[PDB]
């Protein structure tokens, strides 16, 4: 009702859509999330690692960042 | 029962929802005012006065 499953799928069908060429970006995308998922980094290390790691496309990044909550 | 995607992106993206929100009562710890001491009550009182006749109202009155 405010964030939405089904957004962030789309939007990772989106990622693999623009990076089809280059599945290096997405592995280390899903990766970075597991090992926040686990136990390893923070919130801003998911945001900054991720945001450097879409270095060249602002599209990603700025529909990225709408997730998070902003303010 | 149902069948999605890989797991991996299901574990990624399941983090991603959850980091999004994860920052006041859905993971983090802040403000028991909107729901942080009442997870999933199991709701049950005992029988007060006329607020149904499920378990409790009292006795008769």
């Amino acid at each position: 009702q405010r964030l939405k499953v089904e957004d962030a799928l789309s939007y990772l069908d989106q990622v693999k859509l623009q990076f089809g060429s280059q599945p290096q970006v997405y592995n280390d995308f899903l990766d970075i999330m597991k090992e926040f998922k686990s136990q390893s980094i923070d919130t801003p290390g998911v945001i900054s690692r991720v945001s450097q790691l879409f270095k060249g496309h602002p599209d990603l990044i700025m529909g990225f960042n709408t997730f998070l909550p902003p303010g | 029962s149902s069948t999605w995607l890989s797991e991996a992106e299901m574990i990624a993206l399941a983090g991603l929802l959850q980091m999004s929100q994860g920052e006041q009562t859905p993971n983090c710890v802040a403000s028991s005012l909107p729901s942080t001491s009442c997870p999933d009550p199991v709701s049950v009182s005992e029988d007060p006065g006329p607020s149904g006749d499920q378990s409790c109202s009292g006795t008769d009155t």
